[PDB]
RNA sequence: AAGCUAAGUUGAUAAUAAAUAAAUAUUGAAUACAUAUUAAAUAUGAAGUUGUUUUAAUAAGAUAAUUAAUCUGAUAAUUUU
RNA sequence: AGAGUAGAUAUUGUAAGCUAUGUUUGCCACCUUCGACUCAACAUUUCCUCUUGGUUGUAAAAGCUAAGAAGGGUU
RNA sequence: AAUAUUUAAAAUCAAAUAUAUAUAUAUUUGUUAAUAGAUAAUAUACGGAUCUUAAUAAUAAGAAUUAUUUA
RNA sequence: AGGUAAAUAAUCUAAAGGGAAACAGCCCAGAUUAAGAUAUAAAGUUCCUAAUAAAUAAUAAGUGAAAUAAAUAUUAAAAU
């Protein structure tokens, strides 16, 4: 390993802030996707946009992907994840069975929220 | 009659403190030095003669150093110079050779124009001899040790053999033209350069030497000579500074 | 339009004074502040192609503040060039040999940009261990701040020198 | 802590007082800092001694019963309590020194081993075996007399000084494990090894 | 004297010691128990 | 013969002093005891360190003269120190 | 574990474990001269010289083991 | 206080959220630090300077390290 | 093993620019030509160097501060 890839094993405080922001943005995209479906269904029933937003009942999504993406167990929200899962991923060939999240290729884009329960 | 002037409080209200002493200072350096307690003499080496001891018959080489008009010119003190020394002049010289500026300097100190001038550092004021007092061979005592200081003989461009005692290369057994060379001069490409201080051909001589613990074996003023056992660096008619040995007594 | 005018006063090498007895910053943080005023960033008329620095006078350096154990652990290096002649002097040795001003001067020298103006900017920094300096009158003084200074003290500082 | 809590019985002939320093030294450390701005001047018939106690230490006084209590503002801090015990111990030692006087007994066991006082008692010459004159000068505040060449008695108002001087003398020839030979600071003993001479 | 990374107490008379940024052991009963954390 | 040389002659191994590494100690609490302190105070300790001695380099500073018919240098001539 | 008259840790330390160096024999192919003479410079994992700890196995002297130490020397 | 274990949010406890909604169910999150061990050859090598705070006292400094966060 | 052989994805090959001191292959981000007002990505804000103020705990080792070195020993802290 002569070639030097000086990638540190820990993140700076600023990388952590950006990571938390990126997770929140993804959650907000999911939150907005459901909102549109609820509003569109309500308009189909006859309601208007305003009352749809103020409706007490919120129509939950029926698609498999959106239904699971709204489950905290499957896709936890940033305020729900643990600090370890925010910044550390699971690698089975590393001491501690964990490695820095920034070492995952395209970590900024890819989403890894869930780790095995005991790892 | 008060001129305008303004003062900033940043220094008007500042507390007063004395800076601590630092080693990089003439005061501390002077206290650390190893200096003798007596002034010295300027001598001209005239040659060398055998000294036959009349009690045991031992024959020891002795070099004759003459003293001629050795007079103290002026002093140097800690308060104005930072070190304690006695400037000493030797000999006499025609006014046509001495610079006009130097002729005035000698006159100010009421001394003759001098062949040579040198300083002999001392430990403290107690070793300062009054200016204008002539110095004689009797200033040194029989059987005491002194340190001599003179410029060595010139030798010109001298090779590695004569300069550092290199043993050169084999004189036979196939050796090529290079016999009187030092051989290697470095390592292969790791330093990529000849390290500083590498022993190398050059010029030796015309260099200051300090032979220490030279014994005085005859002091006489009727001939104006000083006898010191051994060799004194320099050629015929070379100025030599004699002073009390610091190491031995 | 803003540049037109008398620019002489702007490019004036004022003299600033920092008293380490009163200043509470550490060595490194103080050095950073001194570097900025020597570079000239504090001046709105500053350009990187010009040396707008201002002289800085530091007194009572002996009361410098060094945290941790650096005073006896920090090592200063100086290599002549020949192999095997590396010299490593602790901060304690350096101050005992040269003074506390050299610690500040060394710290500031690193902060200064590695340009041809580094040496000129460093000599503008005058560091004295004690309160006795020849630049007492070379400071920015104002008429409206002489009330606090008593007259007997004022006269001593001005006329009585050396 | 517990040692610092012990009451200190002061006799009428020995007076103990606390004062303040004109030049308070401030020795720096790590996360904790220390300030010394008080002095304790213990005086008694057998001379007087002084101690520079820290600023955070104050002495309670009670004329009745000759009892004085040493207290600290905050006993939770480890540094304060540690200093509290040490100050208690030393002032007690100073008091005991100025009222009775500390004593040290040096004993030489080897053959031809002895101590002789020179320079009118200012110098102690030791003879534990060597070809060079050996000994150290007595310091100020320590009085040394020799009842016999084999033995030696050392006293002074300071317990730390008397024992340090006694220990310094001991370094010339500490006891030998095989045959008891050397200087004994006190009744301390050294276990002798078996005489398995080869 | 024992220079080991593992310093232990054998004699009931050994006492741990903290000096010069190192851990020491001394036993008055027997001198073979002396060790340094090195 | 002079000169150059060592196979020859002379001398030097640079003290005193300061802080120290391993190690040996006093008082002493935190922690009733013990603890040389990775607490406050007090001492020892190496051919090592700082120094010292010696050579080379710059010249802070000092003495003196400052329009010259014997002020300061250089070119030029006879040379070896 | 076991020797060490006794006792694993004065000295010695099976086989297995965790490491450090890149001074030997290897492996990959990114990259196509051993010895002698002369002069050596640097490191310390210290052979001698200096200080020190342990050594029922330090009585003395010689020794064994270990710590600080690269100033000088090492046919 | 002494002694012997582990350093754990699995179980338990606390808190938050989604449903039936004063409660219950379900989901999510929360369980030690320093030192020694520590290692070679041109030159100290976090990129360098340098970074740990202090009342009397400044218009004013007090991590520029580690962990979780805010604007 | 900067080794060898294949499988999936990206980049270099054929890719300017920002960041990782320097860097073909890593994080961003793809150069029509201008300008330079505004958002910005990765990454940063004591000075060199464009940009900062805070909250709660731990560290006293300069550990660490952009390439984490292990078994073990010591000290101390929580829970049973
Ligand atoms: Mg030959
Ligand atoms: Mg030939
Ligand atoms: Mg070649
Ligand atoms: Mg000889
Ligand atoms: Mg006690
Ligand atoms: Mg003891
Ligand atoms: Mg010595
Ligand atoms: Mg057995
Ligand atoms: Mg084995
Ligand atoms: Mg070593
Ligand atoms: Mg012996
Ligand atoms: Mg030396
Ligand atoms: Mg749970
Ligand atoms: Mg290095
Ligand atoms: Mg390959
Ligand atoms: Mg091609
Ligand atoms: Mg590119
Ligand atoms: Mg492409
Ligand atoms: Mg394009
Ligand atoms: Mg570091
Ligand atoms: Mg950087």
């Amino acid at each position: 390993g002569g070639l030097l890839w000086k990638i540190p094993w820990r993140m700076s405080t600023h990388q952590k802030t950006r990571q938390r922001e990126r997770l929140r943005n993804v959650d907000q995209v999911i939150k907005q996707l459901t909102l549109g479906l609820h509003v569109q269904r309500c308009q189909d029933k006859g309601l208007t946009y305003q009352e749809a937003m103020e409706s007490k009942k919120k129509y939950k999504p029926r698609s498999k992907s959106l239904r699971l993406l709204n489950k905290p167990s499957v896709f936890p929200k940033e305020n729900q994840m643990s600090s370890k899962d925010k910044y550390w991923t699971f690698d089975k060939k590393a001491v501690g069975y964990r490695k820095g999240i920034h070492k995952v290729p395209k970590w900024t884009k890819i989403s890894i929220r869930k780790a095995p329960k005991f790892f | 009659s008060t001129r305008p002037f303004l003062v900033a409080p940043s220094i008007a209200n500042s507390i007063t403190t004395e800076a601590p002493a630092i080693n990089h200072s003439p005061e501390l350096a002077n206290a650390r030095k190893w200096l003798p307690k007596r002034c010295g003499l300027i001598t001209r080496k005239k040659g060398m003669m055998p000294y036959f001891d009349k009690s045991t018959g031992e024959r020891s080489a002795a070099t004759i150093l003459e003293v001629n008009n050795v007079e103290v010119i002026m002093h140097r003190t800690s308060e104005v110079n930072g070190y304690f020394a006695c400037q000493v002049g030797y000999g006499s010289r025609h006014l046509s050779k001495v610079s006009r500026q130097m002729l005035g300097h000698f006159a100010s100190k009421v001394v003759n124009p001098k062949e040579h001038v040198a300083e002999f550092r001392v430990k403290d004021e107690k070793g300062l001899i009054p200016p204008g007092t002539l110095l004689k061979p009797s200033f040194f005592k029989e059987g005491q040790y002194v340190d001599v200081r003179s410029v060595s003989k010139g030798k010109g461009f001298t090779g590695v053999m004569k300069r550092y005692g290199f043993k050169g290369l084999r004189a036979s057994h196939g050796t090529s033209i290079m016999h009187r060379h030092g051989g290697s001069y470095g390592q292969n490409q790791d330093p990529g350069r000849v390290l500083p201080g590498r022993k190398m051909p050059g010029h030796m001589g015309n260099e200051h030497v300090t032979i220490q613990n030279v014994k005085v074996l005859k002091v006489d003023d009727e001939n104006n000579v000083i006898w010191v056992k051994g060799s004194v660096a320099g050629p015929k008619n070379s100025f030599v500074k004699i002073q009390d040995a610091i190491k031995k007594t | 339009s803003q540049k037109i005018g008398h620019s002489g006063l702007a490019f004036a090498r004022l003299w600033h004074h920092v008293d380490v007895a009163r200043d509470k910053r550490t060595l490194g943080r103080l050095a950073s502040a001194i570097a900025i005023t020597l570079i000239g960033r504090h001046k709105p008329v500053y350009h990187p192609s010009q040396d707008c620095g201002d002289y800085v006078v530091v007194t009572n350096c002996q009361k410098i503040r060094v945290t941790g154990k650096k005073f006896e652990q920090k090592t200063y290096w100086s290599h002549s060039g020949r192999p095997g002649q590396l010299k490593l002097q602790t901060m304690n040795k350096v101050v005992a040999d040269k003074g506390f001003g050299e610690i500040l001067k060394k710290a500031v020298s690193g902060m200064l940009p590695k340009n041809k103006l580094r040496k000129q900017r460093l000599d503008r920094l005058k560091v004295f261990d004690g309160s006795e300096n020849p630049y007492k009158q070379n400071i920015t003084a104002f008429a409206h701040e002489q009330s606090s200074i008593p007259e007997p003290l004022k006269e001593s500082i001005f006329n009585q020198l050396k | 802590s517990q040692v610092g809590s012990l009451p200190l019985y002061i006799s009428p002939e020995v007076q103990v007082s606390i004062n303040a320093l004109s030049m308070p030294r401030i020795i720096r450390k790590g996360r904790t800092s220390m300030n010394i701005s008080q002095n304790i001047t213990v005086k008694g018939p057998k001379g007087e001694l002084s101690v520079e106690v820290p600023d955070f230490l104050h002495l309670d006084k009670d004329e009745k019963h000759g009892k004085i209590n040493v207290t600290v503002q905050n006993s939770e801090d480890k540094h304060q309590r540690s200093m509290w015990g040490t100050v208690r111990s030393l002032i007690n030692n100073h008091i005991i020194g100025v009222t009775e006087g500390h004593l040290a007994v040096l004993r030489f066991v080897g053959t031809g081993y002895r101590a002789q006082l020179e320079n009118d008692g200012k110098f102690v010459n030791v003879k534990v075996g060597a070809s060079i004159k050996q000994g150290l000068d007595v310091p100020e505040g320590i009085v040394v007399k020799t009842p016999a060449p084999t033995s030696l008695i050392i006293e002074g108002c300071n317990k730390q000084q008397v024992l340090l001087f006694a220990a310094k003398l001991r370094k010339f020839h500490p006891p030998e494990p095989y045959k008891g030979k050397g200087i004994y600071v006190n009744d301390e003993t050294i276990k002798l090894k078996d005489k398995k001479i080869k | 004297f024992k220079v080991r990374t593992s310093v232990k107490k054998f004699c009931s008379d050994c006492y741990l010691v903290r000096r010069k940024g190192r851990v020491y052991i001394y036993c008055k009963s027997n001198k073979k128990h002396k060790q340094r954390q090195g």
